[PDB]
């Protein structure tokens, strides 16, 4: 027997198909497998089966798709009154101008727009993992 | 186990347990139930003493900057801190008063110096859990050497401090519409 | 007088754009034939070679340089490389593991940063 | 001195060999092609870095490779005649 | 002052100049007492940053070290 | 054996590339080096801020241009310098008082605006300033013995087990921590900065504008607009409210990412890995890159907006300052763009870690794939650009030059103008329901005509020919297939030998050197354009469609004060300004030969000159050159030291000229 290409290759992947295994595994410890470079985080996977795992909604992983959806379209209901009774409907600005102040309610009420849109990405990811 | 395992959820017809937490948000953010009891517990002691310190000024009133020191509870906040510049900001260019300044910014500045020798400094440096969560050892050699005479002690502490943070929030609503007296009532 | 500061440019003026630069310039070319003259760029300097000396006697930073360095077992390593190998060593080949990366390892390049051998 | 690599690409063209003008590279028996032969750098502290032997190598990609190192260069790497470093 | 470009002739745009001194000589020494100790650090600054680290301190210098409380919990906090 | 000429030049190419350095092995010692020169570049900035300070508090006259600073002009510094005439006097001086200089920084409007009313506050200032230079070199001291305290402790740490080595990673996590160091920079560094600029305003700026007013009341947050109409500059009330609203922003968003503990916050990993990004963050180069990639469009829009909106007293009364600091801050932006690009490419030439052939999951992966289709298609935009510019001012130049001006094609800025249509009716809505209207913007929105848009054109294709070139070098950096092996070389080399068709400029950084050329043109071009329309609204507007107005009507018309400042007829005070305008003609045309010329036949000509000294009597018993041999500058300094000659006369020829034509 005299080692023939072919068999140098077979070793090569042989030795590749092996470590890239290992490597993996808790028994390399590389600085681009620390908590902050590539790998998750050790309790809060965030994707898994190529879906966005429950713990990528952070302190509502707990919540209920149903309690999500609610949420989502009442923060969009009252986020969209806001918008609309600020700048169209109700103006504002003629009154602060005068001397006046904001009606406050409607300045909170708008910022629940935006949060409405990531509620219900949220209640799409919880209903995905059967939450 | 429900709420970490926490003092104040267990029914008083005993054999039954309260566990009062329809919204569930023992379960929803078990990471901050510490927290939790100690947010609930602050607003117990501060809402006792609150719902005290609402009832004796009927009777008595401390002699002390006219401004102040006069007036229904209601009329007790917003006049005991004065036209302040915006919010809590001392007026440097007319110290000593003679138009705006506040007269309770120095219970405002003792609360904060406590909380944050208290709370601040009980979570941040070299540590609250469950257990701990209202104990600041004090007086706790008050406290008796048994185990559930203190599980008692606590869970007694916790009652009084919610019935004093509702009793609290409807004496001052009704003081708010009607003035009156202690029995605060039309 | 709005003058009366031109006392201080007579002399700052003067000094510091003639006599320092000068004195500056001086002192960089007799520096340049230092033997420690550049040693962060300039290969094979003494001071280089004591730094990276006193690099690797920290404990934390001995085998820093090794890029195979992290294989908390490498026993465990070999001995499952060898075992995937044995399943996959074609018919009667003669090659084992061991002999294979310590030839895999070494290559033949002499004239790779030579210039560690003067300072 | 530069680094000049020869890769098993190599098919014993002695192009390169023959086009070095410092004699740095010669050929070496080897079994990794049907010339039965293989280039080889052992006297690259004598190269100059002309290049030459990448313009001679008919490869895909040159199977010699030369590479600079300008905070290297040693008296023969820079062809000095007027000046000894030595 | 011989002014030159269009607008300064033909808006008279003048430059004033102090008849006073600005700043007298005690404050310009003032002044040079804090360059010179700005100077004295930033040499001993780029010596430092010259010679660098020194890693082998640990066989020569005294005491043992120190990692501020914090800085430890920052480096268990993650990276 | 020992080195060569070219090691001077060899060591100051990479004098700061702190990862080349050789003692360095390890993240910890550059992440330090890299921190310390962060802390000595501070303390410069500081001296710098105190050094102007003291030349207004000293050699200037800040206590008079206070009081009548609309035609008054105000003094850099004096002028000492032994080679004017001792006798007679300079055009820089009222006959026998002192030498001075105009400065056209702009300082002394940024000083009265931010209430400044007395030299001896400048003086103090300066002070401060030195003192807080002073206590940034003792910071870069504490932490450099700091970490070597960590160090040290390592002498004592051990964690009786194998895994004790983990903590070489984390010896650095003071520098290299990206969470807690992007929630305390938006929070602390942004916003409440804002907010204690805010509260200076009200303190000081707005009390020392105005007649005395109520204890600094809330009425002093006003929602106004802009160009108070005495002192044509914003009003110090709305600057005050606007740095509150974007403190109060910044703080809240400063909460976002797990700074102090690992139970508050998103991390900034976890937010990358459910994205489009998920880059490697640990790379230096890339951070850099991509800040300088965020200090360009700040230093864009602060060009920008210093001129169309003035935010300081009596600033667009000067005629000199509001070029001068346009131009000023469009050089600034520039550099930093185009570095944002280079480290860009260093970053994939250094610091990027890719997946064998296919695994498409980085976004520089998903780049790369299709970079041909990128480079293609920002080859037909600059082609497009270039040519339909270019064709249509020289059929803009054939017909005018015909006696014919209404046969040219002036195609009118129709887009340009829908925007400031609709812009302005906001605008104007905004000012109809305000009981103070009757407001300004100066030039927010400015007359857009036909020559507006060529010059847009002019300059879209500018800049797409920059980031062309740069991106190219970029995503070629790692190998193109004319040398598949890019990066195993360096970032900068010489070329790949005159075979295989020839590679000379075949490295990335020859990519940044071809790109620095067209952000000079390109930057050349919008000055010129904001200069010229300065210079004459109306002749710009009319006038501007054809290249021979742009060559006749504002180079050759308007450099008429600057020739004419020293000659056999008297000197002015712009006699400065035309020597410098000739230096940096001569040393702009100096750096042509080592860009043209290269380097054999330089050597060639060293080795004969070194042939005579060896041969000159006296010196061969001295000097065999044996120990510091003259050689020709190698390839890459000498491209480099083009640049550099060409940069320095580009850049440095057009302020004599701005001064000239504005003064
Ligand atoms: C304006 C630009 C410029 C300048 C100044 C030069 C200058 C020079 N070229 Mg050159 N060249 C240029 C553009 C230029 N080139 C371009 C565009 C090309 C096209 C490729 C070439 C191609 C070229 C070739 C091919 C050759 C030269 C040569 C020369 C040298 C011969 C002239 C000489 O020695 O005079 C002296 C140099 C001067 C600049 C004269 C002025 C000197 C100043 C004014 C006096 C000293 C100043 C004072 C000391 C200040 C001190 C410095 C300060 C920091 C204190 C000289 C260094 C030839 C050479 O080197 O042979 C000898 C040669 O072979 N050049
Ligand atoms: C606008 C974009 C945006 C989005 C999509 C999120 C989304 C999220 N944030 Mg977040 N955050 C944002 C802006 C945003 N935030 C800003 C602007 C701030 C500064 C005030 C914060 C401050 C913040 C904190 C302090 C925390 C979150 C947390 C969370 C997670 C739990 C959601 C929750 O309970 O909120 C309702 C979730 C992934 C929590 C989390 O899961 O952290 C682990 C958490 O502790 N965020
Ligand atoms: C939450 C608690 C609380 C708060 C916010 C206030 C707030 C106020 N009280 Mg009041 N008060 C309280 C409790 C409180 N009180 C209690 C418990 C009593 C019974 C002793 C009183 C008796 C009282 C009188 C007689 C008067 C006020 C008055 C006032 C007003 C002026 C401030 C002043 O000098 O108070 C003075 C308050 C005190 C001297 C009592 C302080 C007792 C504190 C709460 C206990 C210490 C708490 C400490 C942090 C914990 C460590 C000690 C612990 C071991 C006990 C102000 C609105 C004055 C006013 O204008 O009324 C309209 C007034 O004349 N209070
Ligand atoms: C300088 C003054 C100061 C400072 C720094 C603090 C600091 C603190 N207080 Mg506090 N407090 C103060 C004065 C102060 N207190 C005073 C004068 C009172 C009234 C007697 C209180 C009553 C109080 C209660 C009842 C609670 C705190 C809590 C807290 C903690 C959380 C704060 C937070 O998240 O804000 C949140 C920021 C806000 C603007 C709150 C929103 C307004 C609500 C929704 C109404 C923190 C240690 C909490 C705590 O300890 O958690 C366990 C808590 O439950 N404080
Ligand atoms: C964080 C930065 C900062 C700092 C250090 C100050 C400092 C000061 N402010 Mg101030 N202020 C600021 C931001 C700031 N301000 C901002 C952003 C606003 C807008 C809301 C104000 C609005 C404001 C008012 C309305 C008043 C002050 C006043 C004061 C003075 C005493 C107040 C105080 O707390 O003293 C301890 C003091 C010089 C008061 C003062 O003395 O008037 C001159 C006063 O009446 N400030
Ligand atoms: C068959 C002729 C032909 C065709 C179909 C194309 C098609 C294309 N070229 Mg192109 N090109 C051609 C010839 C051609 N080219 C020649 C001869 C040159 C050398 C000057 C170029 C140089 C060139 C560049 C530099 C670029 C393109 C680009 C492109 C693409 C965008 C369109 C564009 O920019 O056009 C504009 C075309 C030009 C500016 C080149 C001039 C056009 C020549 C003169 C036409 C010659 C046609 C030929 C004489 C027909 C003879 C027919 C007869 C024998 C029967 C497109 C796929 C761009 C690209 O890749 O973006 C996707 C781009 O950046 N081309
Ligand atoms: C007057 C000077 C001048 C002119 C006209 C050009 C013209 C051009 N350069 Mg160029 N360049 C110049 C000087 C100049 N360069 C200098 C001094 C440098 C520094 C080395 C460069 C470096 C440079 C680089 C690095 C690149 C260009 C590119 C381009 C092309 C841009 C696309 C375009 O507009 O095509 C329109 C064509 C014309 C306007 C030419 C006229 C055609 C007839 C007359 C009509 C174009 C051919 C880019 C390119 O290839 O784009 C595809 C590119 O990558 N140039
Ligand atoms: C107005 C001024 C603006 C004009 C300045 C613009 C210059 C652009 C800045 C670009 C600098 C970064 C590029 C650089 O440093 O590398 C440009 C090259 C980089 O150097 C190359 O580096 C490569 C490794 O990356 C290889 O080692 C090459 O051999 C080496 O030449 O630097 C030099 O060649 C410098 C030679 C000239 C040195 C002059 C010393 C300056 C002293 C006066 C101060
Ligand atoms: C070294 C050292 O010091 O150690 C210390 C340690 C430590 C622990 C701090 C100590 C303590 C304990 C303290 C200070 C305990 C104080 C406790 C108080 C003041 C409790 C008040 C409750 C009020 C309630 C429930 C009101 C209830 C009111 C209700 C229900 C009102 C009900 C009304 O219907 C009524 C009656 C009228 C109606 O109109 C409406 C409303 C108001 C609702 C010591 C002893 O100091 C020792
Ligand atoms: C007014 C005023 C001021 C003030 C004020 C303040 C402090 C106002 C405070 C208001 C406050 C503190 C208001 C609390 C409300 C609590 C409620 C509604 C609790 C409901 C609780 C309910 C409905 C409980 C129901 C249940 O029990 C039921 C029925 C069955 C049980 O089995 C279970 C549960 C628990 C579900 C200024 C600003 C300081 C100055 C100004 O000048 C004057
Ligand atoms: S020229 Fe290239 S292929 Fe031919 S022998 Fe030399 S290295 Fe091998
Ligand atoms: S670069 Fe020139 S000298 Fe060096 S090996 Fe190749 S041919 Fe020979």
């Amino acid at each position: 027997y005299t080692e023939t290409v072919a068999d140098e290759r077979l070793f090569e992947q042989v030795y590749l198909q092996y470590t890239s295994e290992y490597l993996k595994g808790p028994l390399y410890w590389h600085p681009d497998k620390l908590q902050g470079w590539l790998p998750d985080y050790p309790g809060t996977p965030m994707i898994k089966e190529g879906k966005y795992t429950s713990h990528v909604i952070g302190n509502l992983k707990a919540f209920s798709s149903n309690e999500l959806a609610f949420l989502s379209m009442l923060f969009f209901g009252v986020g969209l009154y806001g918008n609309l009774q600020f700048n169209f409907y109700d103006p504002q600005w003629a009154k602060v101008d005068a001397g006046g102040f904001f009606n406050v309610s409607y300045i909170v009420e708008s910022f629940l727009l935006p949060i409405s849109f990531f509620m219900h990405i949220a209640c799409y990811i919880q209903r995905q993992n059967g939450k | 186990e429900f709420a970490g395992g926490l003092i104040g959820g267990q029914s008083a017809f005993a054999s039954q347990e309260y566990n009062f937490d329809p919204l569930g948000l023992a379960e929803k953010f078990p990471e901050q139930l510490p927290f939790f009891r100690e947010a609930e517990l602050k607003h117990g002691r501060i809402a006792m003493l609150a719902w005290v310190g609402l009832v004796v000024p009927e009777f008595v009133r401390i002699p002390g900057p006219e401004k102040c020191w006069q007036a229904s509870a209601v009329d007790a906040h917003s006049a005991c801190v004065x036209x302040x510049x915006x919010x809590x900001x001392x007026x440097x260019x007319x110290x000593x008063x003679x138009x705006x300044x506040g007269a309770l910014t120095q219970v405002f500045i003792f609360c904060g110096t406590l909380e944050i020798c208290g709370t601040w400094a009980k979570m941040n440096p070299m540590g609250l859990t469950m257990e701990n969560a209202g104990d600041y050892r004090l007086g706790v050699n008050f406290l008796p050497d048994e185990p559930e005479k203190v599980k008692e002690m606590k869970l007694k502490e916790l009652k009084n401090g919610r019935l004093a943070m509702l009793a609290f929030g409807g004496a001052i609503t009704q003081a708010t519409l009607t003035g009156s007296g202690f029995p605060w009532l039309y | 007088k709005y003058g009366d500061q031109r006392k201080f440019a007579a002399v700052l003026v003067p000094l510091t754009t003639l006599v320092f630069p000068a004195v500056a310039m001086g002192m960089f070319v007799l520096y340049s034939f230092q033997e420690d003259a550049f040693w962060r760029i300039v290969p094979g300097t003494k001071r280089a070679r004591e730094l990276d000396e006193a690099w690797r006697e920290h404990p934390l930073f001995a085998n820093s340089k090794d890029p195979l360095d992290g294989l908390i077992n490498p026993d465990d390593y070999e001995k499952g490389l060898e075992e995937a190998w044995e399943r996959a060593k074609p018919a009667g080949s003669t090659v084992t593991v061991k002999d294979k990366l310590k030839q895999l390892s070494k290559q033949n390049n002499p004239h790779w940063e030579s210039w560690r051998a003067m300072s | 001195s530069h680094a000049v690599k020869i890769y098993d690409t190599c098919i014993g063209c002695t192009l390169c060999v023959r086009a070095c003008p410092t004699d740095v590279l010669e050929m070496v028996p080897a079994s990794i092609n049907a010339a039965k032969q293989v280039a080889s750098s052992p006297r690259v502290e004598d190269c100059v870095g002309c290049k030459r032997c990448e313009t001679a190598c008919p490869t895909d990609f040159l199977s010699i490779r030369v590479y600079l190192q300008d905070n290297e260069e040693t008296q023969y790497s820079l062809g000095l005649d007027l000046v000894d470093w030595s | 002052r011989v002014p030159g470009g269009k607008r300064t002739q033909e808006l008279g745009l003048v430059i004033p100049m102090a008849d006073e001194d600005g700043l007298t000589d005690g404050q310009v020494a003032g002044l040079f007492v804090i360059a010179l100790v700005v100077f004295i650090s930033a040499m001993d600054l780029a010596k430092t940053m010259y010679n660098g680290i020194n890693p082998a301190k640990f066989k020569t210098s005294k005491g043992k070290g120190y990692i501020s409380p914090l800085v430890k919990r920052y480096i268990e906090n993650g990276f | 054996g020992r080195c060569a000429s070219s090691r001077y030049l060899q060591v100051l190419g990479s004098i700061h590339d702190i990862e080349c350095g050789f003692g360095i092995d390890n993240t910890l010692s550059l992440n330090l080096q890299i921190f310390t020169a962060h802390w000595g570049h501070l303390t410069i900035i500081l001296i710098w801020v105190s050094s102007n300070l003291y030349h207004i508090a000293s050699n200037a006259n800040y206590s008079l241009w206070v009081k009548n600073p609309i035609p008054s002009m105000p003094i850099a510094h004096n002028i000492w310098d032994p080679h004017f005439t001792n006798s007679t006097s300079t055009p820089y001086s009222h006959t026998i008082i002192t030498t001075i200089l105009i400065a056209y920084s702009g300082i002394y409007n940024q000083l009265y605006t931010s209430g400044f009313n007395t030299i001896n506050q400048i003086y103090k200032t300066t002070f401060t300033f030195s003192c807080l230079a002073v206590i940034s070199i003792l910071l870069a001291k504490i932490h450099i013995n700091t970490h070597s305290e960590l160090l040290h402790k390592l002498a004592s740490h051990t964690s009786q087990i194998p895994s004790f080595f983990q903590l070489l990673y984390f010896l650095d996590v003071a520098i290299s921590s990206v969470n807690i160091r992007f929630n305390f920079h938006t929070g602390i560094l942004v916003g409440l900065f804002s907010i204690g600029y805010t509260g200076h305003l009200l303190d000081i700026t707005i009390p020392a504008s105005r007649a005395p007013l109520i204890h600094t009341s809330p009425s002093y947050l006003t929602f106004f607009g802009g160009l108070k109409s005495n002192t044509s500059s914003l009003y110090l009330t709305d600057i005050a409210h606007h740095h509150l609203a974007i403190g109060i922003i910044s703080i809240l968003t400063g909460h976002l990412y797990s700074s102090f503990r690992a139970a508050l916050g998103t991390y900034i990993r976890d937010i990358l890995y459910t994205s489009h990004l998920t880059h490697s963050i640990k790379s230096l180069h890339l951070a850099l890159s991509l800040i300088l990639a965020s200090c360009t469009p700040l230093t864009s829009t602060t060009a920008q907006h210093i001129y169309s909106l003035t935010p300081y007293f009596y600033l667009s009364y000067d005629h000199i300052y509001s070029t001068a600091l346009y131009v000023h801050h469009s050089y600034i932006t520039s550099f930093l763009a185009i570095a944002s690009h280079a480290h860009t490419a260093i970053t994939l030439v250094r610091d990027w870690v890719a997946p064998l052939e296919q695994e498409s999951s980085s976004k520089q992966i998903r780049i790369h794939t299709h970079k041909a289709a990128i480079i293609s298609h920002l080859s037909w935009v600059s082609l497009w650009l270039g040519f339909h510019t270019l064709a249509v001012y020289s059929h803009n130049d054939t017909c005018i030059a015909f006696n014919s001006p209404s046969k040219q094609i002036l195609i009118e800025a129709s887009n340009g103008q829908l925007i400031q249509q609709a812009s302005g009716k906001a605008l104007y809505g905004t000012i109809n329901s305000i009981n103070n209207y009757n407001k300004s913007f100066d030039s927010f929105i400015h007359p857009i005509s036909p020559g507006d848009l060529y010059v847009h054109h002019a300059i879209a294709l500018g800049l797409h020919i920059t980031v062309l070139i740069l991106l190219k070098g970029g995503l070629e950096a790692r190998g193109s297939k004319l040398m598949p092996d890019k990066m195993e070389h360096s970032f900068g080399f010489s070329c790949d030998g005159p075979g295989r068709g020839g590679t000379c400029d075949i490295s990335a950084w020859d990519s940044f050197y071809l790109a620095t050329f067209w952000m000079l043109n390109s930057n050349a071009w919008i000055s010129f354009y904001f200069h010229y329309k300065h210079l004459t609204p109306r002749q710009f507007s009319e006038s501007s469609t054809y290249l021979e107005s742009w060559f006749r009507d504002y180079l050759w018309f308007n450099s008429t004060p600057l020739i004419h400042g020293y000659s056999t007829l008297g000197a002015n005070d712009l006699s400065v300004q035309s020597w410098s305008f000739l230096l940096t003609h001569l040393a702009w045309a100096s750096g042509f030969m080592f860009l043209i010329s290269w380097r054999g036949y330089w050597q060639e000509l060293i080795d004969i000159i070194l042939y005579i000294h060896l041969k000159t009597p006296i010196l061969i018993n001295l000097w065999n050159g044996d120990i510091y041999t003259p050689l020709a500058l190698s390839i890459v300094q000498a491209r480099f030291i083009g640049l550099v000659h060409f940069s320095t006369g580009l850049i440095l020829t057009y302020p004599p000229f701005i001064i000239g034509a504005t003064s």
